[PDB]
């Protein structure tokens, strides 16, 4: 659960070609950690990146980040709380 | 069931700006328009984008928030009485078979430069990663019921996730792919034929747990997990603790309403709200595994 500014940093890290042309959209559409994870080539086209091109790039780091975090999830699966 | 909990197409306007206020705080702005039409819980459950438009909501991140709890919502209102492990193997072995057919189907196409290209379509990773998905929730399942063949599924999944990261030939990453596809299966089918067949069928159900506290604000005496994916499960009891005594909270089981109130798409910190509110004890709705 990163926060809204992370992604735009992840975005210029991972998708340099798009953030100059689309860093706006992120911040409009208040893209958070959870949001990001849930994006598609339709709802990308919806925040106004209207070239399947561009979208495809973006897809392919938000893929290979959900990737990613799967290790991690499933290393966990292997080795936070509340208490009242 | 109903017994238990009414469902949530059920829901007034009320009942359903009532569960918004535990969402994330981002999203409040909103309850005011869900107010003003009037939404019940019968439309909330299909709300549409045009609908979430309607009711101010343009920042699709606020959208995806949105339907990310009220998924939430529909799992507990149609998934809970009818998921068990059948049908977890089911989409299991399905999302597999859907690879592979993917995987021998474009090998076939005219198009085909799997065994030039290492660029890995996007379409792969969305099914690598929807397949161990499947597996993750058939081993959630596991976990809650009656440790080798446990470790097998994960070191699966992880040879895809390494598959897709290797600076490969498509012909080569959907050659390993494909076999560990067919493998995983068959170990699901060995889960499946390992299964006692009254609990293979069975699946949860809603339950309802009075707690009564001895001091002013004690604690109930139970540790709770809130996974990323929303949910709030009850990871085990402390010894002489009301929760304890009741003998009827166990590791596993997940908080469905507390004091009545469904708390599923809920932020712990207003969870934790709710569960602190009253002093003198606290009703909960569980959702309890067959076993």
């Amino acid at each position: 659960g990163s926060t809204q500014q992370d992604v735009c940093k992840w975005l210029k890290k991972h998708c340099p070609n798009q953030y100059q042309l689309y860093s706006e959209s992120f911040k409009q559409h208040d893209i958070t950690g959870r949001a990001l994870l849930r994006l598609t080539d339709k709802k990308l086209e919806r925040m106004g990146i209207a070239q399947e091109n561009q979208r495809q790039h973006i897809l392919q780091q938000v893929l290979q980040l959900k990737v990613r975090e799967e290790v991690r999830n499933l290393q966990l699966l292997t080795q936070n709380l509340y208490f009242q | 069931m109903a017994l238990i909990m009414e469902p949530v197409s059920k829901w007034s306007p009320s009942q359903v700006v009532d569960w918004m206020k535990g969402l994330d705080d981002c999203l409040q702005q909103y309850i005011k328009n869900f107010e003003r039409e009037k939404i019940s819980g019968d439309q909330l459950l299909r709300i549409t984008h045009q609908e979430l438009e309607d009711l101010g909501v343009s920042r699709i991140g606020h959208q995806e928030l949105i339907l990310e709890a009220v998924d939430l919502l529909c799992a507990l209102n149609y998934g809970l009485e009818t998921e068990n492990l059948k049908t977890l193997s089911h989409k299991l072995n399905a999302s597999a078979k859907n690879l592979q057919n993917f995987i021998t189907g474009r090998r076939r196409s005219g198009h085909y430069d799997g065994r030039t290209s290492r660029k890995l379509p996007n379409d792969f990773l969305t099914s690598v990663v929807d397949l161990i998905g499947a597996a993750k929730s058939l081993l959630a399942w596991l976990d809650r019921s009656p440790s080798v063949t446990r470790n097998n599924v994960i070191q699966l999944c992880l040879e895809l996730t390494t598959i897709v990261q290797q600076d490969c030939t498509v012909y080569e990453t959907e050659n390993k792919i494909l076999h560990v596809c067919k493998t995983l299966s068959g170990v699901c089918d060995h889960i499946i034929s390992l299964s006692s067949d009254p609990l293979v069928s069975q699946s949860a159900h809603l339950e309802v747990i009075q707690l009564a506290n001895i001091k002013p604000s004690e604690g109930l005496g139970m540790y709770i997990k809130s996974t990323y994916d929303g949910l709030h499960v009850i990871t085990g009891t402390t010894e002489n603790s009301p929760a304890d005594r009741c003998k009827k909270i166990h590791a596993g089981d997940e908080v469905i309403q507390v004091n009545h109130q469904t708390v599923v798409g809920w932020q712990l910190k207003n969870l934790v709200n709710a569960l602190r509110e009253d002093p003198s004890g606290v009703i909960l709705t569980l959702k309890k595994r067959p076993q």
